[PDB]
């Protein structure tokens, strides 16, 4: 009876840990994507600055 | 004493069946325990790829 319960617990824990790992790291991925858009415009100022110089 | 030793044998044969099955069940538990512990890295390393 203990074994029958232990195996389902471990089986469900695989999915819970998997989904938690995804959710945990989901923030930094978007932070990278957002910075990707930002940096393009940060250095775009250099182009405009040089053009007036 | 003759009956004693015979009683001790039947207690041992009962012991035998139990410890044998504990071992079989523990193998299964131990196996899926490792996976439950390490799944965070299997997913973590896989997510660092996109990051």
């Amino acid at each position: 009876a203990q074994r029958d319960y232990e195996l389902k617990k471990a089986a469900y824990d695989i999915e819970v840990n998997t989904r938690r790992a995804q959710a945990d790291l989901a923030y930094q991925l978007q932070v990278a994507k957002t910075k990707q858009q930002i940096e393009e415009q940060r250095v775009q100022v250099q182009v405009v600055e040089r053009a007036q110089q | 004493l003759d009956v004693k030793f015979m009683a001790d044998t039947k207690i041992a044969d009962s012991k035998r069946a139990f410890e044998l099955q504990k071992s079989a069940f523990s193998e299964e538990v131990n196996i899926k325990t490792a996976e439950a512990q390490l799944a965070y890295e299997l997913q973590g390393a896989r997510e660092q790829q996109k990051i």
